[PDB]
């Protein structure tokens, strides 16, 4: 039973509002925020998930950071709105890692807010609003669409993220590491998000070249685009006979293909996904902050871990172990990447016990050479 | 898949022709309304003709800046003619392959 | 439809908030329809999503058809169309488009604003969202094409909110929380983000670029929005003068009254605060000094890494001469390798209405829009056409900070007008003094 | 002929030994001919060289014609032909070929041996040389083609010495002085060099390679022959066990009895030896400890950089379990950029007759000789075909020390055998679960 | 006045001796060396140019290192042979930097050897055997052929080397630097020698594309080789009409040419040298030892210095100044490259006062990106 | 430049023909002695023929490994036929351009 919103399909451009952008940033600021905007002096992390900011006026704001699945219902949003109305004057915030923050201007409200949040659970038993994600621990996982919405993934996002957070949960609620550890996940090498610049990155990979739908190559795709989309120039135009019919199609040099899947992004006739072939790689040692060392890219340390829905045990076990040895060895303030670099990647491999395979050696173009070892300086 | 004035058209969920060769002037008339167009002016035809010429000659859709330069129609003008844009609008009506990548 | 989900059900256990449990509750809410809503899309939409997801988990492969081109009149992007590859098996998600909605910079909301948004999505959507997309957009996950224009109308007319960006355009900009709740903020990152968002509404809604382009604003080098890694045009806050030192405050840290890093490491016993070992010796520039009573800083050698400040936020503060650096070309691997932003402008004024920043952006677009190859990110255009060309089009003179190290190779290009005699030489003249 | 050399004359002043003054003296010696020699080439040869050089200084351009192909029967290289581009103006150097003569490893000579060599060059050459060429060869600078076979005959029959290498072959190998005169030597670099030189005489004299190939032998990481920068196949000495520590000797350094770095910094006042600041804190691995009386080393974390040893050569010594590392691919810029040797084999036995080393060389040549492109240095073949391919042909398993850091990009190649189902898939099978 | 050596041109392969290699390495060892081979315990640098090695037997060997022009006459070699016969039992050595070493087994011989060497001079007044080249100073300059023998140079070698050594001479005879400074020179980008891995490197460069001798292109050259010899793919085959005659020749895209001169190396019809165009670049910060830091490549810091025979004042002045500021700033044992990297290249430019031009920014292929600055970490 | 049996040959200081086209079977006879060859056998001719075929077809001299493979003559055998090698010997006698690079 159709319900118009006032939109007139007959006059599509009538009453059309455009270029209004989002609501101005300061529109929904809590009063204490708006008043003390740009006049903060210092802050304290009262405990995992709780912060306090002190303004020049003496005014204080308390922040309670809570975990969230990112992918959420309007039912859940409404519940948070209820909580916000109860303790925060109807105000709330989302972080850059998709955690939720509730702010109050007094200690008593803070105490009631936290006790309430900590008590809520989903029927299935999981915590609705676990408090934490602060300081030197493991916060939320920056992630993507996976099998929930994307056509190019090689793994899921929501599933593995839940499986990982369950495994490292204690670190979401405590600050016991040498430095914060950022975990990000992406379902394909497009690396939407932050995997390429995180302490620990999980990326979905393929291990087989794409299949070629010859009947549709020249119909559905712009062949020259597919040719220009290959980082290794494995894609080339070709002609193939089919049922007394010659067609313009594509040829792929399997030996030159590294299954990036980019040709499929450009051409629907080049499907690549594979249940058994698909898996995940683990990259470690990236960072975006300029603190102490310059920002770093994460490096591939595990060439392949198979998809094991719905819990991805191998993935999670491996991630937990990496955090364990990093935590037991790194200096205070030392990011995972800084630690691995200081000790030498060969010591990172021996301490972690991770296997070093031929896959880990860069072979992509001229820059690959600079990743090799031009020195006798190395530990046995 | 879709029928119009006795003509049968093989199309996708987005309403794009699966084959450039299956295109005919009648496809334009059938699609226009869905693309916010009532009358196909000469400026519409100019844009459609260009896309078709470029595709037949190059095997690819021209870049937006190329469409504008060859056509003389600035982007604003293009959107006035084709409300949904050069991709969803003009390319669909011209019979070119559906735009791909992260749109 | 109702399906069995034995695999997904296992993701309802454990401590971390479960997306499965949440999707189920939304499914249950729609089925109950306590508000007697006339659902514009299948009531079982969320259940069908769970049905498809279980299948994907079973086969280990996505079940969404390739791409999709849907949208709203007047715009070239903002909606990510998607169609299930088994529409009869899961009709609730035969059409499962995503709508990107423009969010406020720093994502501060009111319960009332969010409720109105939910009301809109309840009737015309699946009831599912993403808060938020990695680019910053509010994401309304799943609807049908006929609802697209209806939602847009309600968004613009009722919610007074626009759509976000998608395609080869200027995507939705985002910033760190900045001055709103941080003592480290060197400039109003939220205002810069909102200002530029409004300034370039046309470029955002109507793709006119060779490829996508992103802006991200960090108010200090800590990089809370990760602009250096996730935006083609990164604006990172900084100061030009000296770090402010509160002598009594540092003694208080040394005395153990103030907690190191605001207590960020309270979960473990790191011993007593050792200012010399924890800050002086950790300074990358080695420009600090601790004489047993007073801490000093050779500011001219400070690289403003933030370490000392992050460690003693009560004692050490950013300078008074504030602004920002502009770094360009960050992008994911495809095609030529991952890039982070390369320093273009060391220090630029960063105060409203931020004209100096806009000027750079526009000089970059003028060049890249015309010279960039199809589907070529700015970072790749820089690699192909050279950092020198970028400097030339932005009218910035070469400076040692534009480089981490000078070139190793001697394959140096010279400008003809700079070499005596130019490049047009006569071989017969040369042949006169150098016989074959 | 006698020419004016006002520019070159200015290079006769100053402290540094002047090549001009020396060339003039050789010119004067030939003109005097106190031995009544029947000069096989123009007596004024050296004067004409000075004449050409002055001209080049005047015009700022070389006066040698392009290339030149001269040699000795049975060999494909060893002689670098050269012809003046103004032969009528400077007839003494119309033909000015260079002869490369094989030198002893480490260049230890006897006055008698050198005398005989000079006698040969006196009569059939210009009297000028290069001691030595950058590759290690003795260089006889300037003669005429008819003398080539005459010199070779005298070299082989009288001097019992061969020619060195040139062209796309195995060039003359060289080594540091090694065990002959250094307490740091981990293996007999001179013997390895001589042994391999003799082993591959055919590859050296008769070019059979895609391009040039060099061997260089350093008896320790200090790299006195610079094998890591100037040889395609670098053999650098090392030890596997602990550094030897002489407790009394270290006290003597601390006491100031022994000079730091053997007195290498005696020209300036660096203050008193500070073992903690000068060695402990300079160790790259930070694996050393000084408790005020004794110095210890966590050998498992030592990267054997040589710093502590170079600094206290009397107290610290190389280990007893000696051998060498093999690094490959060093080369100058052309074509794809400068390269240094990349670690291939971390530890290999390095004792006569050095069969283990030879085995690696030969496995490399087998591959590169067939797969290397025309004029492609091994380093470039490695870049093009991958470090993985080099490991495969040498039968060496991948090890973390083969890399300074793992790859950043995810463009990973897998061996088809490693992947379930291989690469042959049928679209119609896939199309069954994923409709178009 | 032909004089046969016994070689029979009529019978070239008669009595032909081949594949004998050089004289065995140990053949001319001094007795003390041969006896104590591989049994050394330690050494001392008695003074600049003088070393002492102590063997397990207690035996001692004294070494006197002396400078040399590398390019030398048989007259000079004979003089050294005389000196060797007088004090060293007829034994002598040449180093890897082309210096000469005279060894003795007693202190009295050592004293007489040094005094003799230090007294000898060429008629022009230059020292024949200056003693030095040890420890933390400036030793001999590894160099090339220049205008003395090569067809591809863009500068001279012997001349500039003499001019440089005269300017830094004091450092050849003393050990006052933080660490040894290695100076190398090459006449063209072929960088024969060690310029690319030295503390200070001087390399001859061109600033104009090659000229094309169209009449001889297809006659003297293998065109495909020339095409494959260009690092920037500026070289291409072409056809050109000349006097009613069409010829197969070469075309060069001037805008893509960076004057490396490699096409001339391969094809005589592509001469490139130019008196006014040619000059030298200065590179600094390289090193081959694995001591402390891994080996480094030298980096371009001066894009162009013109050729100024015969003394190359600009070149020498600049080199001396670089050594001065390095010496005044670096830590003990700190190589020039380590110093420049520690302080940041921007501080190296400001302290040295060297101009930073657009030429210095790497623009060669994918690796160029990694030389740019991906961080906010920088000094003003 | 150089004359032989009544005919003239334009050559360089190295004794290489300036032009491949100026080559004739007589050039081989004139050059042989200078290259340590008295009689031109069929094995000599085979090598000469190959170089010429390869050059006419490719515009370049073949790599040594290519000469050996196509010719069947191992490097040792090549040097027995042409004492000065495949470059200075066979290429000169075959009339190919003088070898270049750092020879
Ligand atoms: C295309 C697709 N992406 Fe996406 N993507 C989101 C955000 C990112 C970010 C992080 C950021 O913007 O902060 C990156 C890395 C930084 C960068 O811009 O490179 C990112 C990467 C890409 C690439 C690679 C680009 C390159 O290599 O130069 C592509 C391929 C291409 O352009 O052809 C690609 N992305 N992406 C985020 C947006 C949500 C929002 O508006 O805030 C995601 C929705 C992930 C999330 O869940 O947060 C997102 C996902 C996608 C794919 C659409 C997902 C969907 O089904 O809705 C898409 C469009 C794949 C496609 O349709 O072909
Ligand atoms: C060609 C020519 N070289 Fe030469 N070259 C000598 C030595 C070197 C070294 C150092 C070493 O061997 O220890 C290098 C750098 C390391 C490396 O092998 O790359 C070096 C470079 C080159 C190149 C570049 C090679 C590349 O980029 O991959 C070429 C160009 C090419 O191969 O086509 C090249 N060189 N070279 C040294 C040898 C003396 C000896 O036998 O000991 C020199 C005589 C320099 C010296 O004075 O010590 C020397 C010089 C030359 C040129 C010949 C000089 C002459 O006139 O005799 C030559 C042959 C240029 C040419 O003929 O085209
Ligand atoms: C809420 C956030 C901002 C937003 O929403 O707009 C936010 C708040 C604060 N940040 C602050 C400190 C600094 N931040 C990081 C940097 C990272 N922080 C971002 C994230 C956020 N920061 C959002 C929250 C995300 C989440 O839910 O958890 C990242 C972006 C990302 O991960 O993708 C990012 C880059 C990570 C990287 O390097 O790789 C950094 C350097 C760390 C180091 O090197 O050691 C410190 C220095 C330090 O810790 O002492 C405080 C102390 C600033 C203040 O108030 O005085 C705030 C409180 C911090 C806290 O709670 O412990
Ligand atoms: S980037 Fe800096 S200013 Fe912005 S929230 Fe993070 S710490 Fe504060
Ligand atoms: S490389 Fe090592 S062993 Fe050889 S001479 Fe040099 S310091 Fe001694
Ligand atoms: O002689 S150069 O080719 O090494």
């Amino acid at each position: 039973a159709f319900i118009s919103s006032g939109y007139n399909p007959e006059k599509p451009m009538a009453n059309r509002i455009t270029d209004i952008g989002p609501r101005k940033f300061d529109e929904f600021f809590p009063p204490v925020i708006a008043k003390n905007f740009g006049s903060w002096l210092y802050h304290e992390i009262l405990e995992p998930g709780v912060l306090m900011h002190v303004a020049e006026s003496g005014d204080k704001v308390y922040t309670v950071r809570v975990g969230a699945a990112r992918l959420m219902s309007i039912t859940h949003i409404r519940e948070m709105c209820d909580i916000a109305d109860k303790y925060c004057g109807g105000h709330l915030r989302f972080t850059t890692r998709n955690n939720v923050e509730f702010m109050v201007a007094d200690e008593a409200s803070l105490k009631a807010l936290k006790e309430d949040l900590a008590s809520r659970k989903f029927d299935g038993g999981s915590l609705k609003f676990p408090i934490g994600g602060t300081g030197a621990g493991v916060s939320n996982i920056v992630h993507t669409q996976g099998w929930v919405h994307c056509h190019t993934p090689a793994t899921d996002a929501s599933g593995p993220v839940k499986a990982i957070m369950d495994e490292v949960f204690e670190d979401f609620q405590s600050m016991r590491l040498p430095a914060p550890v950022r975990i990000s996940l992406a379902c394909c090498i497009n690396m939407c998000g932050a995997v390429h610049c995180s302490d620990i990155g999980v990326v979905g990979i393929h291990r087989k070249p794409p299949m070629i739908d010859h009947e549709w190559t020249d119909q559905l795709c712009e062949i020259p685009l597919a040719v220009a989309s290959c980082p290794t120039a494995a894609v080339r135009p070709t002609k193939l006979e089919i049922g007394d019919k010659k067609v313009n199609t594509i040829a792929i040099k399997n030996e030159r293909c590294m299954y990036c899947g980019n040709c499929y992004t450009m051409c629907p006739a080049l499907p690549i996904s594979d249940g058994e072939g698909d898996g995940v790689v683990i990259m470690v040692g990236g960072k975006v902050s300029n603190r102490i060392s310059m920002p770093k890219f994460s490096k591939v340390v595990v060439a392949y871990i198979p998809n094991e829905p719905p819990r991805w045990p191998s993935l999670t076990k491996t991630i937990k172990h990496i955090i364990e040895v990093y935590s037991a060895n790194a200096y205070k303030y030392e990011r995972l990447g800084e630690w691995a670099e200081r000790i030498g990647w060969e010591r990172f491999f021996s301490l972690t016990g991770l296997e070093f395979s031929h896959h880990l050696i860069d072979d992509f173009r001229d820059p690959a050479y600079y990743t090799w070892r031009q020195s006798t300086q190395f530990k046995f | 898949e879709v029928t119009y004035k006795g003509k049968s058209f093989e199309v996708d969920e987005d309403g794009f022709l699966l084959r450039f060769d299956d295109w005919c002037p009648e496809w334009v008339e059938y699609v226009k309304e869905s693309e916010g167009i009532s009358d196909i002016s000469p400026d519409h035809q100019k844009i459609i003709d260009f896309l078709q010429d470029y595709y037949k000659k190059n095997g690819i859709a021209p870049m937006v800046r190329i469409l504008s330069k060859n056509t003389g129609f600035k982007l604003k003008e293009v959107y006035e003619l084709f409300p949904s844009g050069p991709g969803k609008g003009a390319c669909k009506m011209a019979g070119l392959p559906k735009p791909t990548g992260c749109v | 439809a109702k399906h069995a989900t034995p695999k997904l059900d296992q993701l309802e256990s454990g401590p971390w908030p479960s997306f499965v449990s949440d999707i189920k509750q939304e499914a249950a809410y729609r089925a109950a329809n306590p508000k007697g809503l006339d659902y514009q899309v299948p009531v079982d939409c969320p259940e069908d999503l769970l049905g498809v997801l279980e299948l994907s988990y079973d086969e280990g492969e996505t079940h969404w058809k390739h791409g999709g081109i849907v949208g709203v009149f007047g715009y070239g992007g903002g909606v990510i169309g998607r169609y299930c590859d088994q529409p009869e098996k899961f009709p609730g998600v035969a059409h499962f488009h995503t709508v990107r909605v423009a969010q406020p910079s720093g994502k501060y909301y009111s319960a009332d604003y969010l409720r109105q948004l939910c009301d809109i999505w309840d009737l015309r959507g699946s009831g599912l969202t993403n808060m938020h997309g990695s680019t910053g957009d509010i994401v309304l996950l799943g609807t049908q094409t006929p609802q697209l224009e209806e939602i847009f109308f309600e968004l613009t007319h009722n919610l007074n909110t626009d759509l976000g960006g998608s395609g080869s355009n200027l995507r939705t900009p985002e910033s760190c929380l900045g001055k709103s709740r941080c003592e480290f903020a060197c400039y109003d990152s939220q205002a810069a983000c909102y200002e530029l968002t409004m300034e370039y509404q046309d470029e955002l809604h109507r793709p006119a670029f060779p490829y996508k382009f992103k802006f991200k604003f960090d108010a200090c080098p800590n990089g809370c929005v990760a602009s250096i890694a996730r935006s083609d045009f990164s604006v990172i806050g900084t100061w030009k003068d000296d770090i402010k030192i509160d002598a009594e405050a540092v003694k208080a840290y040394v005395a153990g009254e103030f907690k190191p890093n605001a207590g960020a490491h309270s979960g473990r016993d790191w011993g007593k605060f050792d200012i010399e070992a924890e800050v002086v010796n950790r300074c990358p520039s080695k420009c600090m000094k601790w004489d047993g009573s007073k801490l000093s800083i050779d500011n001219k050698e400070c690289v403003r890494c933030m370490h000392c400040i992050n460690t003693m936020p009560r004692a050490l503060h950013i300078g008074d001469e504030r602004g920002a650096s502009i770094l360009c070309g960050a992008k994911a691997p495809i095609l030529d390798g991952a890039q982070m932003g390369s320093l273009l402008v060391p220090f630029v004024a960063a105060e409203e209405p931020f004209d100096e920043i806009k000027e750079v952006v526009e000089k970059i677009w003028d060049w890249w829009m015309e010279e960039g190859k199809n589907r070529e990110r700015l970072g790749e255009t820089m690699k192909r056409l050279s950092f020198q060309k970028l400097l030339e089009v932005t009218e910035i003179a070469p400076v040692p900070q534009h480089v981490k190290e000078p070139r190793t190779n001697p394959y140096i290009f010279f400008k003809e007008e700079e070499v005596p005699g130019g490049w047009d030489r006569d071989i017969t003249e040369y042949r006169k003094r150098h016989l074959r």
